[PDB]
């Protein structure tokens, strides 16, 4: 129950439960498959 | 969810453990690519590492102090700590600062808690009960000059009145001018040859003025204000390397000269355990 | 008027509680969000990116050189480097992994340790990396080392080797601050055959080493880092 | 017979071929794109010179020697004088751009050495003076020359200490930023595609640089016996999807 | 009795909170409303009405004359007036727009600047008005001025010209109190050809200038105005 | 939920969301179209 | 050159209207190809037809 009118006044947000490290761990242009050779 | 699957002997032409790090990727290698594993489940979600959780607890962001005393003959209230302002910041006490600067841009609502306690360092008959007034003074508003100016009327400016010993709590929406607050800014306010570098309005969060509403009693009373800040509804972009050297200034990246080696030297060889 | 009773804890301020508050700026409209590449949601997302380990810690002031593990041509049987696995201390401590682990009290999971070789292309080498699970001493010679988790690495076209320290543990969580009961083992590396340089070439070659966490990893019970402190408030 | 290894990038009227690549990085897995209306604020129609600005400019070459500490360029600064890109830059009030960065360094199978090529969004530098000394404008706008981390401290300039990234963080952790290594034994180029990253939809191109490109030797250069002890490093950069807005009189900037 | 816990902030008085209160006058019946022309609902409704700008600020005591921009017959190429666009200060500051902007911290949007000509009907003139977006200096000659937003105004039967300063900005909000990073440009005006008076006529002619906000406009984060203060409470 | 009986005791009103500047910006008797000549 | 050598050259075409370039900076602003000497021994640069008039004289 929100007792207040504005959105800033609500409690903390709830877990992204998004999670996708590939923008950080695999930003390569041509896709690399694990097990296939790195450099062909 | 499985944390590890079962995997047995391998004799392949398909080697997942040989890679080329020059590419910039961190290939997702697992225990089961190089030893024989058994199934195990995660039993865990990663709840407490969510950025909302990481930045979402109150941190002390500021300690100031004002006193209640006879202003009779004081030529400069501000200077007597008859009242005091604070331009809001999150980079003056380092604990929360290192946490925020793990990101480049950050967006969140703030919840402030203000604790005020009184001290009577010299002979008093009693402890008086003082009411503090905290005024939010956005840039362009008249700033208080005396501890009882017309400014304190605060007819258009949000202000909270609470008692010393108690706590005040309110929450302010994300007041940034851009889409996020810049944790860093490699720019100037204009192409001036001598303008300041790095410090920017892009970060500006307002400013706050404190005073005691009470007139003076016979003794003097020191009131020390602690402002706590909790981020709620957090959004963070672009992770960066953590801060290694100590901080020297609000808003610049500068570290102190003749600082000490930050990497612990081995007591022994490279070969040592 | 509805009858109430207040409980113990009334009026307390717990920095970790999460409740509603009045907005000081009623009706204010925040700036629209625009799109920015790079959003982070979990610290678990970022500790999977690998970063360099200053393994060569033996210097006396921080230098680019403590990131370089040297290799000697023609040595046989000998040991390249050694370290315990207290990820919250020692070599690990300044790495991004080490640096984040320090915001939490407990960790569990597998680690990924990789070595990228930088010697001339016409050289060759075979190294063995060994993980020694808790309970034995840091190995003292390859024979000892080779009886635990190990990978023979053959230096080739493929420049990096990724070793995983699989989670070997009785207790399901360990402390990030070094603790005995909770200790994780040792990591050592030895010549399997030996580094060989081509003609017209000389000196030391170096390995770069990285550390990142497997998707396996769990961190819990947040706390304050020993990695940052201060004596007076900063000002502008 | 496609290898990760050979590549061709054609952009405008200019083409680059590498026969010894190591894939390419696209920052944060996003490719440069123009500014959508839903994200727009300034009401001005923007100008998109296209092929006259989105081509490859090769900056002047550097020389890697055994004593090198590393070099640093800022964008869009490094290009402030390249052809029509630069003119547009000084003539509009606001502009926006992504880039393709191609760093080149070839040697032989007897050399060793490894450079880190990294892009840092919002790289705010530190003053070597400490305290709250600022870093003057000119110092953070080196132009095509870039900053040479093995040059001496100057007054009003930034600190040039490599183990600290010019800001109080450790060299070892720069790997959290989009980056690629050039390891003579593997690699001979590094290519990074940079999408536009800012907290505003479009900004000023002269008062704010939005990325620093940094090339840092990490495993020292080691040449074969009686070889000359140095290699040149060349940086070629191409603006991509550039848009300029708020045209007028032509900015005058310090120094 | 229902168990409760009170949170931090209990008992505080926040001048901006909005809650229910007991009525001191239970059951009282207010006077009926009758109809009155002119109801205002938003301050955004009124800042779109244009008001005069004391552009000719050069006097020494407030006078009707600082609303008049003078024009000289037969000058060529020259400059009629110049001003920066800090709507919260300087010429703008006493105008209704300026006066309202000052109740808020941030503004964004387009401005409408118009000039009404008052010279004899048998005279003629062509002026150029130029808006210079942030980043360049106030133009120093028409050549410089004409390369930015401009309108050639031809003085005719239609007495006023409405120039719009379209919102040109990186950041989506600017500060109303003058700030650099956040600055908006300059506005200048020059003879395009020149004012020409008919025979039997002489002297200076004047332009009146107005300012109002386009429907585009946004103002946010209310605060107190520097435009009014006091030293003791007033009495009757 | 109002806890009190009288209307004066309720909280602040809610946004007009009315907005019509024409009584102030265009109170002319004969309608002016933008683009058509002001004085015919 | 020997197979164990390496080189990177830039070829530049300068369309009519400017002088023969005097340094690479000047050269690199017109039609150009960075050539990386590798396994593939030849590089084919095209001088695309850049012209107002649709025919030129051979003399």
């Amino acid at each position: 129950i929100n007792y207040y009118k504005d959105a800033a006044s609500t409690s903390s947000a709830g877990q992204s439960l998004s999670m996708d490290p590939s923008k950080f761990t695999e930003p390569v242009k041509d896709l690399m498959l694990k097990g296939a050779p790195a450099l062909n | 969810t499985v944390a590890s699957i079962s995997s047995g002997p391998k004799h392949t032409q398909k080697v997942p453990i040989l890679t080329a790090n020059e590419t910039g990727a961190t290939m997702p290698v697992l225990p089961s690519d190089s030893i024989e594993t058994r199934t195990t489940y995660m039993h865990f979600n990663g709840s407490e590492t969510d950025v909302e959780c990481f930045l979402g607890r109150a941190a002390c962001v500021h300690v100031t102090e004002i006193q209640n005393k006879d202003a009779t003959g004081i030529d400069n209230h501000r200077e007597a700590k008859l009242f005091n302002d604070w331009k809001i910041n999150l980079s003056s006490l380092v604990q929360l600062r290192k946490k925020l600067e793990l990101f480049t841009y950050v967006r969140f609502d703030s919840e402030y808690t203000i604790l005020a306690t009184a001290s009577q360092p010299d002979s008093a008959n009693y402890s008086s009960n003082l009411v503090v007034q905290a005024m939010y003074v956005p840039p362009g508003a008249p700033n208080p000059k005396e501890w009882d100016d017309y400014t304190w009327q605060s007819a258009s400016n949000p202000s909270v009145f609470f008692k010393v010993g108690d706590t005040s709590r309110f929450s302010l929406p994300y007041v940034g001018l851009a889409s996020a607050y810049n944790c860093f800014y490699d720019g100037y306010s204009h192409d001036d040859a001598e303008t300041q570098y790095g410090i920017t309005v892009l970060n500006h969060m307002g400013s706050m003025a404190f005073r005691i509403v009470n007139e003076h009693d016979e003794h003097k009373t020191l009131v020390k204000i602690r402002v706590y800040h909790r981020a709620k509804h957090v959004e963070a972009w672009i992770p960066r390397a953590p801060r290694a050297l100590p901080y020297t200034s609000i808003g610049r990246t500068n570290y102190p000269k003749n600082t000490e080696p930050v990497i612990k030297k081995r007591k022994g060889d490279i070969k040592s355990y | 008027g509805l009858p109430t009773t207040t409980l113990p804890g009334s009026g307390q301020f717990l920095t970790t509680d999460d409740r509603q508050s009045p907005s000081a700026l009623p009706n204010y409209e925040p700036t629209p969000r625009i799109h920015i590449p790079g959003k982070v949601h979990n610290l678990l997302e970022i500790i999977q990116v690998d970063t360099l380990i200053p393994m060569n810690n033996t210097h006396t002031k921080d230098e680019v050189n403590s990131y370089l593990i040297p290799l000697n041509a023609n040595r046989q049987n000998e040991q390249v480097f050694g370290t315990n696995l207290f990820i919250g201390d020692g070599v690990f401590k300044t790495t991004l992994l080490g640096e984040i682990v320090q915001y939490y009290t407990h960790w569990s999971g597998s680690l990924r340790f990789s070595l990228m070789y930088t010697g001339p292309a016409l050289s060759s080498a075979k190294l063995i990396l060994a993980y020694t699970p808790p309970g034995a001493r840091g190995p003292q010679d390859r024979r000892e080392a080779m009886l635990g988790t190990h990978v023979v690495w053959d230096i080739g076209l493929q420049s990096t080797i990724v070793m995983t320290i699989p989670w070997t543990s009785g207790v399901q969580f360990r402390y990030t601050d070094p603790d005995t009961y909770t200790s994780a083992g040792f990591l050592s590396c030895w010549y399997q055959t030996s580094l060989i340089l081509p003609p017209e070439t000389t000196g030391q070659v170096y390995l770069l080493s990285f550390i990142s966490a497997c998707p396996d990893f769990k961190l819990r019970l947040m706390k304050d880092t020993q990695t940052i402190s201060q004596t007076v408030a900063l000002t502008e | 017979g496609y290898s990760d290894r050979v590549q061709q990038i054609t952009l405008g009227n200019s083409t680059i071929t590498t026969q010894e690549a190591a894939n390419a990085v696209v920052c944060y897995a996003e490719w440069p794109e123009y500014l959508p209306d839903v994200d727009a604020s300034d009401v001005n129609k923007t100008s998109k010179p296209d092929t006259s600005v989105c081509r490859f400019y090769t900056l002047d070459s550097k020389t890697w020697t055994t004593g090198s500490k590393g070099w640093c360029w800022k964008l869009p600064d490094a290009l402030k004088d390249m052809g029509v890109f630069g003119q547009n830059m000084f003539f509009h009030s606001l502009g926006r751009s992504g880039y393709t960065v191609h760093v080149q360094c070839n040697a032989t199978k007897f050399h060793s050495g490894c450079l880190l090529v990294v892009v840092i969004p919002e790289h705010q530098l530190a003053s070597h003076e400490g305290g709250n000394v600022s870093v003057k404008y000119t110092f953070t706008h080196p132009g095509e020359r870039g900053i040479d981390l093995s040059s001496a401290n100057e007054v009003g300039g930034p600190v040039k200490d490599v183990l600290y990234n010019m800001n109080g963080t450790l060299l070892g952790n720069l790997l959290i930023f989009p980056h690629q290594f050039i390891n003579l034994r593997t690699n001979n180029t590094a290519t990074i595609v940079i999408p536009y990253i800012n907290s505003v939809p479009i900004d000023s191109m002269t008062r704010h640089n939005n990325v620093s490109l940094m090339v840092i030797p990490i495993a020292p250069l080691t040449v074969p016996t009686g070889a000359t002890p140095s290699l040149p490093i060349t940086v070629t950069i191409a603006p991509m999807c550039t848009e300029f807005s708020g045209i007028r009189s032509k900015s005058i900037v310090p120094q």
